[PDB]
Formats: structure tokens, sequence, C-alpha cells
RNA sequence: CCCCGCGGACGCUACGCCGCGACGAGUAGGAGGGCCGCUGCGGUGAGCCUUGAAGCCUAGGGCGCGGGCCCGGGUGGAGC
RNA sequence: CGGCGACGUCGGCUACCCACCCGACCCGUCUUGAAACACGGACCAAGGAGUCUAACACGUGCGCGAGUCGGGGGCUCGCAC
RNA sequence: GGGGACCGUCCCCCGACCGGCGACCGGCCGCCGCCGGGCGCAUUUCCACCGCGGCGGUGCGCCGCGACCGGCUCCGGGACG
RNA sequence: UUCAAGAGGGCGUGAAACCGUUAAGAGGUAAACGGGUGGGGUCCGCGCAGUCCGCCCGGAGGAUUCAACCCGGCGGCGGG
């Protein structure tokens, strides 16, 4: 507690935190979420194929 | 080659890769095996249990002659002949076994581990174990004695 | 073998020169005169070279003949283009290429050419 | 020297020796068909660094 | 700054041979390219044994190979060896093998070629089987060597068998004082 | 004066050296690569006959 | 007039004055060739504000633009013709320049080989 | 069955080249790389040099993160 | 797309001198702690300190491999090497 | 002790069948390419010159300006729920 | 005189410390130093009307003159 500020994130944050800030770990590598396909691959297996899914 | 070594990359380091709180000293500990039952005791124990003290009868004029006995075992028996002495046996009709003297390939004494491929043999050796005796005569085989 | 060969002459050669962070080969039949596989002019099956004529005008097109490897007395036929400097180039393309021989050195034969011709058209003052 | 069918007749134990590599061709070897065969497709395209806009 | 430990980052293996054998760099060019352009394992452990030291590469026996060759459905199967095949002169028949191997000792090559079978080099063994397909990799035995007899515990503490290091073996070197209870201790 | 200013050399690698060299004496590329000359040499194991 | 490079990018420099050894102003018998201080108490080692910097490898050159004259070419160390040769297919990437030892008649006859293959070179009037 | 065009950049010193991601304090100490430097030997450069070697001097031009190096001018006079 | 260009100006500067603003205590060493009222150091040149032998241990490379090794001796025009 | 026979390897041969002419080579052919010489002697081909010519690449001797696009960022208006 | 005495009998070369003189600059916080600029100076740049070269178009000129064929030489590839 002393060391974070934490609290509970409403829609909007959390479309602002993925779609700016947004970067997967694909191979153990920071690569950005540009395109839906790097969410497909590695996440389509749950059923989350977009930013929408992942958002959601 | 004195150019492959860690002296080429101290120069320019002041202590030379041994420290300077504790430097290089002359000989911090004694020279040689010095206080091996004082202060290297626990190296002397942990690495080389036994060191100290004597065990058994000592022996005046040992001559390592008199005891000279190499041995040889029998899975190592038929390489002291020739392949054909092995093959023309082995197709041979009648009972006629090759004879092996090992005294001749060096050995005195037949040992008896591993065993032998199933074809008779007459073993001469200075000496036999009761193992190697009993394979022998196991696979038709006989042992002679020489001196 | 040429790849055996390159594992002995890719750094002990004395057609080699480093200096300058940068490496050259110096051998006959070496186009761009660098210190490749590709372009080494003494352990292939086949290698083409270009030189300057004698008289200081054409070219000369050597090409490595097939059989006598081991020969080096006739492993080698040269021939002089002293043609203009377009047929020229046309000449070392159809040696190359029509005839599958060697064809990854084709523009390395053709940029070379090109370099000895206009060396031995006038200077500028 | 001798040959590797028979050992040297001058030096009582020698023989040639060995390759641990009989054919150095490694251009005949690498575009042989039963070697292509068995590649998978290469994969010749640079995907160079996206700037996330 | 970022809270992580650096002493870990750089892993430990090795990437090439560390020998300048151009036969063995010219087959490692072989199998760096069967690795790459195939999804064939067979060829990713072959590339890294070549890379490795000779320690790590122990040779095999006639008698080892012919043993793991014998069991049930390794027939027509050829045994793989990134090392080399010693002769064993503890067994009388050698069965038909084929087998490649970096190294074969004169008599063992000449055993295995009486028996009728066959030897490979690295590079036929890749015009062969560029996948690996119906191999027996096998190796030596790692461990079968005089160093791990002194590896271990140290020879001084309880329950260690692990031998010492002494110039000579006899009653007089390394046997009185903690190695019978008659002389102080034994453990 | 007591460097150890001599090293030995097994036989057999000592063997396997002379054959080495032989067998690089035979290409062309590396003896070249030497720096020989050898251009109009008529072939490269050149063997003279015995009037030499 | 010169002869021009293939190309010419715009050369960054991360730092242009020469890293000097640390109290080298202050001593002749130390010269300005940089040694690495190891002294337990060194400001310069403990890298204090306002002292002399150290050389580390943050400072490298861009490796498109590294060891490129200002001419945008990279030199190339010739003794005579033979060695000039080679820079005939790097015509546009590297410029030969002359041995101080090669003497004055024989540097004559590289300079005029030099222009003939449109070779740029550095000292190219030398001796004369 | 490409052919009114007969043609089509670079590359791959594989010990090379290319891409992507994360990271970068350091005494004692360890390791790696050094196309950093000195001297001598075996090879090699159909190397350099009295039309000027070594060495030295230099408000001269540069290269390299750096160790250092190359080049111009002067002096020098025989080797590098 | 504009201006400007030879005996005055154009570009350059790592390098020479000078000025200004900010920063900046003298290195080496022992030390928990050195700028120390702790010691050594006036300056410059040249010289100057982990070596060789033997013996172990482990790692690595090479050859051969249940073997391996001629090192002592001998034979080979006794000898430029 | 000699001389034999046998076995195992070898080194040459007398011949055929099998896989290949290969990175061990020649002769014939077939295709292709290059070179030399003829012929072709001009709407072809080539050579050099001029246009303040165009289309490409690179780049402006020096000093500068503008435009739009994209990335990051700090701000400001306006409107809706 | 000598090639040279800027080789003159402890005389090849002739560094640094240190000193004299000349030239330029500066000077009341001892000097010296790192970063950033500015001014001056010495040099450098064949600086001073600013690259180059591929194709095409037009203009005016020259020519061992081109394709296709024939002869010869030489290669590359294939052939039960
Ligand atoms: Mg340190
Ligand atoms: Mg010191
Ligand atoms: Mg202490
Ligand atoms: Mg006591
Ligand atoms: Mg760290
Ligand atoms: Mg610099
Ligand atoms: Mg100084
Ligand atoms: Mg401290
Ligand atoms: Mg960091
Ligand atoms: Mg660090
Ligand atoms: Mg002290
Ligand atoms: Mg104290
Ligand atoms: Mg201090
Ligand atoms: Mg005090
Ligand atoms: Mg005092
Ligand atoms: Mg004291
Ligand atoms: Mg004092
Ligand atoms: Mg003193
Ligand atoms: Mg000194
Ligand atoms: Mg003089
Ligand atoms: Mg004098
Ligand atoms: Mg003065």
């Amino acid at each position: 507690e002393p060391y974070i500020a934490w609290g509970y994130p409403n829609l909007k944050s959390v479309n602002e935190l993925i779609y700016k800030r947004g970067y997967g770990k694909i191979n153990k590598k920071r690569i950005a979420l540009t395109d839906n396909a790097l969410i497909a691959r590695s996440l389509g297996k749950y059923g989350i194929i977009c930013m929408e899914d992942l958002i959601h | 080659p004195s150019r492959l070594r860690k002296t080429r990359k101290l120069r320019g380091h002041v202590s030379h890769g041994h420290g300077r709180i504790g430097k290089h000293r002359k000989h911090p500990g004694g020279r040689g095996n010095a206080g091996g039952l004082h202060h290297h005791r626990i190296n002397f124990d942990k690495y080389h249990p036994g060191y100290f003290g004597k065990v058994g009868m000592k022996h005046y004029h040992l001559k390592r002659n008199q005891s000279f006995c190499p041995t040889v075992n029998l899975d190592k028996l038929w390489t002291l002949v020739s392949e054909q002495t092995r093959v023309n046996a082995a197709k041979n009709k009648t009972g006629a076994a090759p004879i092996i003297d090992v005294v001749r390939s060096g050995y005195y004494k037949v040992l008896g581990k591993g065993k032998l491929p199933k074809q008779p043999v007459i073993v001469k050796a200075k000496f036999f174990s009761r193992r190697a005796e009993e394979k022998i005569k196991s696979v038709g085989g006989a042992c002679v004695l020489v001196a | 073998s040429a790849h055996l060969q390159w594992m002995v002459v890719r750094n002990c050669s004395s057609f080699l020169i480093k200096r300058n962070k940068q490496t050259y080969s110096t051998e006959p039949n070496n186009l761009k005169a660098r210190n490749s596989f590709r372009y080494n002019g003494l352990i292939h099956r086949k290698t083409v070279g270009v030189e300057p004529a004698a008289d200081g005008k054409g070219v000369v097109v050597v090409i490595k003949r097939r059989s006598g490897q081991r020969k080096p007395a006739t492993s080698y036929v040269r021939t002089t283009i002293n043609k203009n400097a377009r047929a020229t180039l046309s000449s070392i393309r159809h040696m190359i290429r029509k005839n599958k021989y060697r064809p990854d050195l084709r523009m390395a034969a053709i940029r070379r050419a090109s370099a000895i011709l206009r060396s031995q058209k006038p200077v500028m003052v | 020297y001798g040959t590797w069918r028979k050992a040297a007749s001058l030096k009582s134990n020698y023989n040639l020796p060995m390759h641990k590599m009989i054919n150095t061709d490694l251009s005949r070897i690498l575009k042989s068909p039963e070697i292509q065969r068995a590649l998978r497709a290469p994969r010749k395209k640079i995907h160079r660094r996206v700037l996330k806009k | 700054g970022v809270d992580i430990r650096h002493n870990k980052d750089r892993k430990v293996r090795r990437k090439e041979p560390k020998s300048q054998d151009i036969y063995l760099r010219l087959l490692v060019k072989l199998y760096r390219f069967l690795a790459r352009r195939t999804n064939s394992t067979f060829n990713q452990v072959v590339l890294k044994r070549l890379f490795m030291s000779r320690t790590n590469r122990p040779p095999l026996s006639l008698s080892r190979m012919i043993r793991k060759m014998k069991l049930p459905g390794r027939e027509n199967k050829t045994a793989v060896v990134v090392g080399t095949i010693t002769d064993d002169v503890r067994v009388q028949e050698v069965p038909k093998l084929k087998v490649c191997a970096l190294r074969v000792t004169s008599r063992a090559r000449s055993r295995i070629l009486r028996a009728g079978g066959k030897i490979l080099t690295f590079d036929q063994l890749a015009l062969d089987s560029p996948k690996g397909c119906g191999t027996v990799l096998l190796s030596g035995p790692r461990k079968g060597r005089e160093v791990y007899r002194h590896f271990g515990k140290a020879p001084g503490t309880p329950h260690s068998h692990t031998k010492p290091y002494v110039r000579s073996k006899g009653r007089k070197f390394e046997r009185a004082r903690g190695r019978r209870a008659s002389r102080g201790y034994k453990n | 004066t007591w460097r150890r200013w001599h090293r030995r050399v097994n036989t057999t690698q000592k063997r396997y050296a002379i054959c080495s060299a032989l067998a690089a004496s035979a290409l062309p590329a590396l003896v070249m690569s030497k720096g020989h000359r050898i251009e109009e040499v008529p072939e490269l194991p050149l063997v003279v006959e015995d009037k030499v | 007039a010169a002869l021009r490079p293939l190309v010419k990018p715009k050369i960054v420099k991360k730092r242009t004055k020469k890293f000097i050894r640390h109290q080298s102003d202050r001593y002749v018998k130390i010269k300005r060739n940089w040694r690495k201080p190891r002294g337990i108490d060194n400001r310069v080692r403990r890298r204090f504000k306002g002292q002399i910097l150290m050389p580390n490898i943050g400072y490298g050159s861009n490796k498109k633009t590294k060891h490129m004259l200002p001419s945008g070419f990279r030199k190339f160390l010739v003794h005579n013709v033979k060695e000039l040769e080679v820079l005939l297919m790097c015509n546009k990437s590297y410029c030969a320049e002359i041995a101080h030892n090669v003497s004055s008649k024989n540097r004559k006859a590289i300079v005029e080989r030099a222009a003939q293959l449109a070779i740029r070179v550095t000292n190219p009037n030398a001796r004369l």
C-alpha cells in the first residue's frame, strides 16, 4: 500500500489504457497492439480476437 | 604463449588481481603442507581422510618382482589368440579345443569376469580363480597349470 | 571442393588485404575484388573474369573451362571484345545468361566491364 | 603413406587418415532433391518495426 | 530504474564448435541449415551435439551400440552417434548394423564392414534422411570418466564414496586417521 | 637455459600433417593462395621424368 | 570538380572533443592519451559532476556513417598501383590515399592511374 | 508451350548479412573482445625506400567510444 | 522558392589564444570514513615489478583409441638450414 | 629348422551383367553463346557536339524561407449527454 | 671546403624538463580543469556562379557501320 496508488477503473479508462498504451507479450516480446491479428493469434483460443474482446 | 595470459589483461590494475585488503604476501599460512593438523586441519580432514598415522605391517626390502602377477579376465581370453584360431575351432567337427597360454601373452592369473563363448578351450596359466575355472569347465574346456 | 577450399583461404591467403576496417581479395578472376565465397576467382569450377585489354582498348573476358581443373595452363579461355560499349555489355550478358554459366556474376561482370571501358576513354581536364 | 585399401609398406603401422565428411560439396548437398523435399518454404519477407499510431 | 537482476541474462551454451576443424565446420554449416529449414527436432539435437566438447561427446563402444540396436522395433534403423564408434573386444559376434558416426576406429570399422554393415558420415546421413527418419540417436556414457569418481561430496564426509586424489595407492597413503575406528574415527 | 625449448608431437599427428600438406599441394586454389605463380604450369601435381 | 560519393548522409558526431586523460593538464609526464582512472578516491572514476568525462560505448558513432570522412568517402591506404586497382568497383564509396613512405616518382603514377579509374585520392598533390 | 522487347538493382568475408524485443551504476574480483600498442621468428605483400627509411618537430587535415592510427609540412640521412 | 558570391568574402575546426555563464578541493594509498592538519609525490627522460622449471587438479582443442606414448637408444652423405 | 597345403588380405590381368559418364576424360552429333574474317554500305548501328529539353537516381558552393503529411507533446475555443 | 658545418675534433640524429628572444592574446579573487557559446587568429577547401550519368526527344555532323546470312576457331549444356 505505501508503494502503490490503486482504484476502480471505469470503462473509459480501460479503453484509453488498452488503445493508447496497449502492448502484448508475444513470444516474450513487447509488441504494440497495432493489428487484431496479434491478439487473435495468441488469445483466439479463448474467443478473444479483437481489441474489443480484450477490453470486454 | 605469454600473450594469452591474465598478466597482459592486468596491466593498469594496481593490485594485479590479488586484492587491496589482503594483498599478495609471501606465505600466509605456512610453506607446503604446513599446519595440516592445526590451522589447515579442516582441509586435511575433509579431502584427505586417513592422512595421519600408521596402519599395518612394514616390510623391509620389498621386491616388486616377487609379487608380479598380471591378471586377465575371461571376457578377454579369446583376444590372446588369433581370430583364425577361434573360427577354425568353432567350425571344427571334432572335439579339438585350442590351447591359450596366457603366460605366453604375459599374464599369470586368469580371473573370471564376464562370460565365455560356448566352445571348449584349454587354458594354461599359473593361477586360476574359482569362478574362472568354473566357467571354463562350463563351456567344456579344461584348466591346466604351468609353473 | 569450393566450400572446403574456402575454409582454408577465407582468412589465410596471399591475395587477402585486411586494412582500414576493409577486406579485399586480389586474385585474378575476382570481380568486385572482395574476399567472399561467391566472388573468389580460384576456388570455383567455373569463374568469370573481366580485365582490360593489353593494348588498352576493349576488355578481355576470361572464363574457366570445365575439364582441366588441375591443369592451370589450359584451364582459362580468354577472348577480347573491342567493340562499342553497348555491344560489349551485350556480349558479356549473353556469355553469362545464355550459357547459364555462373549467372550470379552477370551484373558484377557488366558493371566491371563498364568501369574498364570508361577508364579507357580519355580523361576530362 | 599407403592407400585406404592397403596400409603403408614403409611405415609398418601407418594408414591414411579417414574423412569425417566424405562429400564436402556443400552446395551440391543442399541443392539435392532429397534435401529440398524436406524443407519448409523460406520466410524471405522482412517485417520491420511498425510505428504505433 | 527497473527492479530486475542481470546475473542470469546471458545464457551459457555452445553456439558454435570451439574446434577449428574445417570438416566439422562444414557439416555444422549443413546441419545448421537443416535445423533451421526443417521442423525435425532430430536435426536440432544433432546440431547442438556438433558444437559440444569432446568430454560431452564420449566414445560409444560396439557392445553398447549393438545392445541398444537389438531392442525390439529398432531393426533396419540407422544408429547415429555424434562422436567416435569404438571397437569392443569383449563381443564375439557383430550383426549387420547401419551406423552414422563422426569417427569410427579402424578395427571397429573393419568389424562392422565384415558383418555386412554400413558406415555413413554425417553428410551421407543428411542425404539419406534429411529429417532423421528411422534413426536411433545414441550417446556414449557421459559419466564414464575418471573425474566423476572424484566428484561429489568430499571424501572426508560421512556416507561419501568419492575417490580422493592420492599420488600413490597403498597401505601408507590416506588410510589411518579418519578411515578406521582404530585411528581416531571413521565416519 | 632450462626453459623447455623443445616440443614432442605424436608421430600420428606429424604423419597427419604431411598428408594434409601433400593433399593441399595438389589443389591450384591453395597453391596460388600461397602465391606460387603457377599459371602456365601444365599440371599441378607436376611430375617430371627421372632424368632430372 | 571532385568525385562525389554515392550517397552523402548527414554525419552526426555525438562528441567532437577528445577524451583527455585525468590530470594530463597538470603534468607533462602524463600524456593526454586516455587512461581509465582506478584510484579508490578518484572523482573522475566516481563520475562526479563537472569533472573530466569518461569514454563509454554510448558515444559510438552511427554504423551508417562510421569511419566516414567529411567528403562522404572512406579512406583505404594504398602503397602502389596494384593496390589501387582493388577500389575499381568501390569508386563511389571508398577513396584511395597514398602512404607517407611512397616516393614522389611513384606517387605520380598512382595519381594518374586513379584519375583514369575515377578513384578519389585524399592527398593527390602530396609530393610536388 | 511467355516471348514485337532475349531482359530485370543489391546481396551470402554463413567467423557473413538481416529483423524484432528488453536492458545499460560499480570497488575487490572474474570473464570476453581488441583491424589497440612494443620487440623478434616462420610465411606472405613480384610490399615501401637516397626522386629519401627510422626517429623527431608541427596554430596542418582527419578517423575511432577508446587503446590508438592514417595523411600534409619540416628536419633527418639508411633502412622500414 | 529566395538571396549571395574572388584579392574580399564563404564554410570548417577537432586544433591556437581570449572572454563570459554554470559546474568544479589533489592525485596515489591504507581505511568504516581522505580535500584532509594522515603518508608518498619539485620537474623531465630512460629503466622498473605474477616469471621460468617441476608437480598436481579441472576445463578446452588435436591424434589414436582398449589401448596409447619412443621421451632413452639405434639407423639414416654427420654437419648451410 | 626347411619345403608344402590352408586361411585372411592384397597387386596386376583375361571377360560379362549391374548403377553413372558423374564434380575422372576424349570423338561424334544436337542446341546455344562468343570471337575472327567475308557479305551486308545505309529510315540500320555507333561516335562526339548543341538544347538555359524531358523522364529517373544522387546531390545542391554557402546562407535561408515556405507548404502539406505523419509521430509525440502542451494548450485553447465550441458543442452534446 | 663539403651534398651538408642549420656535420666545426666529446663534432650522426638531437626529445622533454628548463631558459633567452620574437609574434599574438590576456591579466585584482593562485593557477589549472568539465559543459556551452562568442570573438580573434593560423591554416584547409583548385570555394567563389557549383555535381554527375542512364534513357528518351529535337538540331547539325562524322564513321575499322547494324541485323540477318557464309566460313573458321573456341567454349557451355545434353545424348539410349
Ligand atoms: Mg576493477
Ligand atoms: Mg599506478
Ligand atoms: Mg585484514
Ligand atoms: Mg593448538
Ligand atoms: Mg549490474
Ligand atoms: Mg573524436
Ligand atoms: Mg600532459
Ligand atoms: Mg572510498
Ligand atoms: Mg537504465
Ligand atoms: Mg556496467
Ligand atoms: Mg597508505
Ligand atoms: Mg582510522
Ligand atoms: Mg585520497
Ligand atoms: Mg583535517
Ligand atoms: Mg605528520
Ligand atoms: Mg604509513
Ligand atoms: Mg614529501
Ligand atoms: Mg621521487
Ligand atoms: Mg619508459
Ligand atoms: Mg643536413
Ligand atoms: Mg650533433
Ligand atoms: Mg619560447
